[PDB]
């Protein structure tokens, strides 16, 4: 619904200061764990 | 135009090795033996 009446003329003001504006963000990470064991045993025994 | 660029980066590395080993030997009238023991350790890292 028009809520006001339709005017003759319209208060305007010009700005043509056009902006163009990019930002990236990238991020990385990484984390590598590693662990390792080992465990040995040798036995002998001997008689003639 | 106004461009504006920054990059950071951090590597981390780690190592820790540890190796033990035992060993044991006797013999009387011939009554020989032995014995040997080991153990390991290798944990790494790398954070990037």
């Amino acid at each position: 619904r028009e809520l006001i009446v339709r005017p003759d003329t319209l208060r305007a003001i010009i700005n043509n200061r056009a902006t163009i504006e990019t930002t990236t963000m990238e991020a990385e990470f990484t984390e590598t764990l590693m662990e390792s064991n080992y465990n040995s045993a040798s036995v002998k025994v001997s008689a003639p | 135009a106004h461009t504006m660029e920054t990059f950071s980066r951090s590597e981390n590395e780690t190592e820790v090795k540890q190796d033990v080993k035992a060993g044991l030997e006797g013999a009387v009238k011939g009554w020989g033996g032995g014995a040997t023991a080991g153990h390991g350790n290798t944990q790494g890292t790398i954070t990037t």
